[PDB]
C-alpha cells in the first residue's frame, strides 16, 4: 500500500541508456546535456551551461514516485549552480531555472548548491510550486517561495545521491539517499508539502546549469512508477 | 550448441541488465533487432500478454510463456 508499477516510457537508465545515434530513447535533451551508455552529464563542469531532459508525452498518474539517482561533483568545497527535478505540464528544455524554463505550470524540486543570498544555507533542496505566473527567485535561492525545503551536501560524496520524490494523496514527499554509502535504499527524510496541487498531465524532467564556479551534473537513472 | 529453452533463458539474463531477475520495458527496448512509437508499440505488448500483475516487470515464466 500504495502499489507500484514501473513506468518505462517516462524513465531512463545504464548500462545502454542512448539509442545507436545517441538520444534517449522517449526523452527530448537540449542545451548542453550530454547522454552518453551509462548516465546523462546534464551539464558538465565549464562555465556557463545549461541543459535538461525532458519526457517527449505527458504522463497522467494520479499518484507516482521518481527515484532519480545522481552525482553532483566539483573540484572545489563551494559548487554551482545545481540541479532541477520537474512535473510540469510543459517541456521546459531551455531556461534560466536550473537549465530549465521559468514560469512552469507544476513543481521544481531544486538542488540548489550555490548560496545566492549568503544566508550560509546551501547545499539545499527546495520545492517550488509555480502555476505559470511566477518567476523563480534565483538571488534568494526560491526562499520566500519554497513550500519545504532541507539543508543537504549533495555535492561530492562517494556513491550517488538518490532522490525519492512521492506524490501521492495531494502531498509531495522528498527523501533523500545521501551517497555517504553503498547501500541504495538507505533514505533519509528532507521535506514534505501538503495540499499540493500540480497538473493532471504533465512532463517529467531533469536540467542542470553552471556559472562562473561549475559542477558536473550527472544523472544515473530516472525512474518513475505510478501509484495505485 | 544451446537447445531452444537455453537460448530463451541466455536472451532473458543478457537482457537483464540491473540483475532483478525481471525484464522492463526499457530492458526489452534494448532486445529488439525502427522509431520510438514502433517500439512503445511491441513493448506494450509484450507487458499487456506478459506482465500478469502490471507492475511493469516480468520474471522468466512470463517472458517464456
Ligand atoms: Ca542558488
Ligand atoms: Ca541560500
Ligand atoms: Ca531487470
Ligand atoms: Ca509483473
Amino acid at each position: 500500500l500504495p502499489h507500484r508499477r514501473f513506468e518505462y516510457k517516462y524513465s531512463f537508465k545504464g548500462p545502454h541508456l542512448v539509442q545507436s545515434d545517441g538520444t534517449v530513447p522517449f526523452w527530448a535533451h537540449a542545451g548542453n546535456a550530454i547522454p552518453s551508455s551509462d548516465q546523462i552529464r546534464v551539464a558538465p563542469s565549464l562555465k556557463s551551461q545549461r541543459g535538461s531532459v525532458w519526457t517527449k508525452t505527458k504522463a497522467a498518474f494520479e499518484n507516482w514516485e521518481v527515484e532519480v539517482t545522481f552525482r553532483v561533483t566539483g573540484r572545489g568545497r563551494i559548487g554551482a549552480d545545481g540541479l532541477a527535478i520537474w512535473y510540469a505540464e510543459n517541456q521546459g528544455l531551455e531556461g534560466p531555472v536550473f537549465g530549465s524554463a521559468d514560469l512552469w505550470n507544476g513543481v521544481g524540486i531544486f538542488f540548489d548548491s550555490f548560496d545566492n543570498d549568503g544566508k550560509k544555507n546551501n547545499p539545499a533542496i527546495v520545492i517550488i510550486g509555480n502555476n505559470g505566473q511566477i518567476h523563480y527567485d534565483h538571488q534568494n535561492d526560491g526562499a520566500s517561495q519554497a513550500l519545504a525545503s532541507c539543508q543537504r551536501d549533495f555535492r561530492n560524496k562517494p556513491y550517488p545521491v538518490r532522490a525519492k520524490i512521492t506524490y501521492y494523496q495531494n502531498t509531495l514527499t522528498v527523501m533523500i539517499n545521501n551517497g555517504f554509502t553503498p547501500d541504495k535504499n538507505d533514505y533519509e527524510f528532507c521535506a514534505k508539502v501538503e495540499n499540493m496541487i500540480i497538473p493532471a498531465q504533465g512532463h517529467f524532467g531533469i536540467s542542470a546549469a553552471t556559472g562562473g564556479l561549475a559542477d558536473d551534473h550527472d544523472v544515473l537513472s530516472f525512474l518513475t512508477f505510478q501509484l495505485t | 550448441e544451446m537447445s531452444p529453452q537455453e537460448l530463451q533463458l541466455h536472451y532473458f539474463k543478457m537482457h537483464d541488465y540491473d540483475g532483478n531477475n525481471l525484464l522492463d520495458g526499457l530492458e526489452l527496448s534494448t532486445a529488439i533487432t525502427m522509431s520510438e512509437d514502433e517500439l512503445i508499440n511491441i513493448i506494450d505488448g509484450v507487458l499487456r500478454d506478459d506482465d500478469k500483475n502490471n507492475d511493469g516487470y516480468i520474471d522468466y515464466a512470463e517472458f517464456a510463456k
